[PDB]
């Protein structure tokens, strides 16, 4: 099946140009009936169409954004991109790419990317500081124990946290961040593991802050 | 035991001439609706995307989602002008003056119906009387039938001897399209696409055909 | 121009049937195909209905779309309702040379059983102490309904300064989670006998304690 993947900068200064890209796999762009589309969801708002492009090169964009929008297809035919100029805070949103089936007035979006959050702000990016949250068998079902990571003082959202490079997924729980009065975020991620393994198995949390190009791989040692 | 033949498939860059149907300088009166055969071409609907502020598009007997994968022996494009409040009649199983006396889609219809408002083209403030429809007929039309007789209608009991008058009407009414009307009485251009698949080699395919050549 | 309007929220009990309507203005919704998208927080939106009433493979027959021209509406209907059906649902169509989305409806599946919270309390790591900060981390999860109160103690006295607490939010399993952070200096942390995180939910209390070394 075709699969869509956004990617682009977490943070954009007000009045500059947002640039995103969709990478298409399992398929390629061609003059086969399908269009290639950007949409977005602003915070507390609903889904909002931006524009789409057909391989003929014809574009159609949302009237309320049309002046600032420009969509294009890469000559490899495995990517298309979005440019949105003169952004303000009102353009802060999760931006989605999608495939669109388009016939006269029938447009059906499917499948969608997972979205990438874009923040319009005058502030600068700050990477996180990561601290171990060391084993406590004082709270969990039995032959089991909880350990974790404290992801502290970063901006903007989001941070990504996997454990053992993604090999560890059962028991992972990443909590919604707190937004400090400072204006920075913090969150925690915790994993539940078998206590017999605590001596013979290494637990690492992998923190990725894409906005600051910061990665931290913190080993959580039993205290 | 049957065959499936590509001997008459189209060149992939040879797109169906839908645009020429849609931007015709003048459309037919609905009583004399006009039909155009479309064949030996790829049915890529991008050629009329956003061609006008379309009002309605619905398909019957085929799913628009599957269309681009599909092939046909022919497509038939019928086009005419009707009143705003009559568009709902260009569908299977309707009644009213347009569906009974002018243009009747069959119950097993396989095809789509596109309509758009064309006030800014088809209505003079003097009033465009050139567009007509048939008000009176002795009986309902059969599916896809056409009637272009201008015989005086005998509403009453006394023969009319071909002369109009009390209970003897000309059977065609004009729309007198003036731009100030309600949308229900404004002119809408309509295009009905028929998708036909006989037991013969197909000559029209959706743009999905285009991927094989890569 | 052509707009589609949905109610902001709808709710129903598991096993019952709920309907979400989508009402047009400045246009006839029966004139152009309507789609329905399901959107779970944190996930790609997906399709439950296209072409007014067609179901993609994988979408159960409990979902069904209908159109009603007499009231100029479109309806998504969900029967044999499940807690995993909680999501925002959007209708979408086209009109006046523009893609048109309804504003969305949040669906809430009620009658869920009450679930008590799990509290895990972590002390400052030695490395955070070496960086002249001290954070106590209180993680609360798996409770329902989504209402907790969190209160902190130094020794036996209430601590109100330096507390950041989240409001509850649903996990993937349809229970709620929350976290609470207490900020000390390393000198405060080292100078008390203990600190305590006390979580209250539906009239019950859990209290966990930690102490230096
Ligand atoms: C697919 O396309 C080919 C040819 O495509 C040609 O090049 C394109 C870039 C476009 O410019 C096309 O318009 C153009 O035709 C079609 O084949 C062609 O068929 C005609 C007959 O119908 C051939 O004409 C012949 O030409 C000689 C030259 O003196 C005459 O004396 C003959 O009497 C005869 O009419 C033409 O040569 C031929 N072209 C090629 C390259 O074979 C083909 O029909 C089309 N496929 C379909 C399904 O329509
Ligand atoms: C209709 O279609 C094509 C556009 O490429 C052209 O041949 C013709 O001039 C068009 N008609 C008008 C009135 O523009
Ligand atoms: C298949 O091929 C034969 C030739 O042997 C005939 O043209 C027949 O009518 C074909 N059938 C179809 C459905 O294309
Ligand atoms: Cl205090």
């Amino acid at each position: 099946q075709v699969q869509l993947q956004e990617s682009g900068p977490g943070l954009v200064k007000p009045s500059q140009t947002l640039s995103l890209t969709c990478t298409v796999s399992g398929d390629s762009i061609s003059s086969d009936g399908y269009y290639w589309s950007w949409l977005r969801q602003r915070p507390g708002k609903g889904l909002e169409w931006i524009g789409y492009i057909y391989n003929s090169g014809s574009t159609h964009y949302n009237p309320s954004l049309n002046s600032r929008v420009s969509i294009s297809i890469d000559t490899s035919k495995t990517q298309f991109s979005l440019k949105l100029s003169s952004v303000t805070a009102a353009d802060t949103a999760v931006y989605y790419c999608a495939r669109a089936l388009v016939l006269i007035t029938y447009v059906w979006f499917d499948p969608w990317g997972q979205g990438t959050l874009v923040t319009v702000s005058s502030a600068s990016t700050k990477g996180p500081s990561v601290f171990p949250l060391a084993p406590s068998s004082k709270s969990t079902s039995g032959g089991t124990a909880a350990l974790g990571c404290l992801v502290k003082d970063y901006f903007p959202e989001p941070v990504t946290v996997s454990w053992n490079s993604g090999a560890l997924t059962s028991g992972v729980h990443t909590f919604p961040a707190v937004l400090q009065s400072s204006g920075l975020y913090s969150l925690s991620s915790v994993v539940t593991v078998p206590s017999s393994s605590l001596g013979t198995q290494t637990y690492i949390c992998n923190v990725n802050h894409k906005p600051s190009n910061t990665k931290v791989d913190k080993k959580v040692e039993p205290k | 035991q049957p065959t499936e033949s590509i001997v008459r498939f189209p060149n992939i860059t040879n797109l169906c001439p839908f645009h020429e149907v849609f931007n015709a300088t003048t459309f037919a009166s609905v009583y004399a609706w006009n039909r155009k055969r479309i064949s030996n071409c790829v049915a890529d609907f991008s050629v009329i995307y956003n061609f006008a502020p379309f009002f309605a598009f619905k398909c019957y007997g085929v799913s628009p989602t599957k269309l681009n994968d599909l092939c046909w022996t022919n497509i038939y494009a019928d086009s005419f002008v009707i009143r705003g409040n009559e568009v709902s009649q260009i569908a299977p199983g309707q009644t009213g003056n347009i569906a009974d006396y002018n243009y009747k889609l069959p119950d097993d219809f396989t095809g789509c119906v596109i309509a758009w408002n064309s006030n800014k083209l088809d209505s003079k403030p003097s009033g465009n009387y050139n567009y007509l429809y048939r008000l009176f007929r002795k009986s309902k039309l059969k599916p896809f039938e056409r009637d272009i007789s201008t015989e005086i209608y005998q509403a009453g009991n006394k023969p009319c001897n071909g002369v109009a008058g009390p209970n003897c009407y000309s059977p065609l009414q004009s729309y007198g399209f003036r731009p100030t009307y309600g949308v229900g009485h404004q002119p809408y251009r309509v295009v009905v696409l028929s998708f036909e698949l006989l037991h013969a080699p197909a000559t029209v395919c959706g743009p999905k055909l285009e991927v094989l050549f890569q | 121009n052509f707009m589609l309007t949905q109610p902001h929220s709808v709710s129903e009990s598991p096993g019952k049937t709920v309907t979400i309507s989508c009402t047009g203005s400045s246009g006839s919704v029966a004139s152009n195909y309507v789609q329905w998208y399901q959107h779970r927080p944190g996930s790609a939106p997906t399709t439950v209905i296209y072409e007014d009433n067609q179901r993609p493979s994988g979408v159960p027959d409990r979902f069904s779309g209908s159109i009603d021209s007499s009231s100029n509406s479109a309806s998504l209907t969900i029967s044999e309702l499940k807690p995993e059906d909680e999501a925002d649902y959007y209708c979408q169509s086209y009109g006046d040379r523009n893609v048109v989305f309804g504003g969305g409806t949040k669906l809430t599946v009620l009658g869920q059983p009450k679930a008590a919270p799990s509290v895990t309390l972590f002390p400052p790591s030695s490395e955070e102490l070496q960086a002249n900060k001290a954070t106590l981390v209180c993680l609360i999860s798996d409770f329902y309904p989504g209402a907790v109160t969190v209160a902190w103690k130094a020794d036996s006295s209430p601590v109100k300064a330096g507390v950041e607490t989240t409001t509850p939010s649903k996990q993937s399993n349809n229970k709620y989670a929350a976290s609470s952070y207490l900020s000390l200096t390393p000198e405060q942390w080292k100078s008390h006998r203990s600190y305590s995180c006390q979580v209250t939910h539906e009239g019950s209390t859990v209290e966990k304690t930690v102490a230096p070394t």
